[PDB]
């Protein structure tokens, strides 16, 4: 069940991101307000999630779910791909935060 | 673009009510400044902040008589031109 | 230019939490105060910061250089370097940011 | 542990200005709030609050020749037992 409210979390953290690069600095209205209201519905799933669950398998489980659905998602509304170097970069940034974390 | 429409609704001696056409759904701003002073350049302009959901605003303390020039931002010029006016008291 | 913003909130953001750590249920006030502006500081400069380097590419640094500059930050100040044999980890992560990088 | 020192500065017949040891800096709490009430109980209690950085507060409205007991409590029972006093006025 935690594990529950943890994407949900993170999802809504997601969508507040992208909605934060809508809102033109934060100077249009509703795409201000809803990054303001996801990152606290994303904050309080947070808290009931790490209550009592462990702050590494939720940190990580986020900081990789986010990376994908964040970047899926400046690729559905634009695209980018690998810009600079490497998208790997971001996949090895992705393992190297899996081990400080995890091992 | 928005806003729209910049009207002087109520005009007390001493006292602007202005309106605007704030815009829609998307192109709603989170923030106008409205600024205000004398007509005639003898003095810089005042100037305040309202939140981008009201597309009202109350400009109080003027000078009877006087001509005034109310202007109307956006956080951004991206969103278009200042609709600036003018009212005699 | 732009990963210059980007990284000024990642250690806007370390503050912030950590300040969150120190003050209790944000009641304390000049504690809670910092991370208040901690947080709203670092609001703006990743929205800033966006719209010049993509969302997936920032999302990635910003996850990156955050435990770098929470770990190193962790073992500097407080002590704790629990699971050591990770600094390797902390290699791995500069790694990655390297070739993103311009 | 905090506050600490609450105390009546000023005593009119129908106030009771009082104050008390913030503490240092990095102790800051972000608010506290004050109980006055008629020192019997015939009614119940009043109550307000303080920004936190201020440590002084001025309670108006009192009835003459009346005992009050003052309570100050911070925003939470971690920074310790709130501090009670009585003042007749
Ligand atoms: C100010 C304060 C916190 C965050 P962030 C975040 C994560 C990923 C990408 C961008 C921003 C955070 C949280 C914890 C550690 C590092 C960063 C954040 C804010 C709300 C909900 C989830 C994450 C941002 C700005």
């Amino acid at each position: 069940n935690p594990y529950i409210y943890l994407g949900g979390a993170i999802l809504a953290e997601v969508i507040g991101t992208t909605l934060m690069k809508f809102s033109n600095g934060f100077t249009r209205l509703i795409p201000s307000m809803g990054t303001i209201i996801c990152y606290c519905a994303s904050f309080w799933l947070l808290a009931q999630t790490l209550a009592y669950i462990p702050t590494g398998i939720a940190y990580a489980i986020w900081s990789g779910v986010g990376i994908v659905l964040i970047s899926l998602l400046s690729w559905g509304f634009f695209g980018q791909r690998l810009d600079l170097p490497a998208i790997i970069g971001m996949m090895l940034i992705c393992a190297g935060v899996l081990i400080i974390n995890l091992l | 673009s928005v806003p729209t429409k910049l009207e002087v609704v109520a005009a007390t001696p001493t006292s602007l009510l202005i309106s605007w056409d704030a815009g829609h759904w998307w192109e709603w701003v989170t923030y106008y400044r409205i600024t205000y002073g004398e007509t005639g350049g003898n003095s810089p302009v005042q100037e305040f902040t309202v939140p981008g959901y009201s597309s009202t605003a109350t400009i109080s303390g003027l000078k009877p008589g006087v001509d005034y020039t109310i202007t109307v931002y956006a956080p951004t010029s991206d969103y278009g031109s200042p609709i600036s006016i003018n009212y005699r008291t």
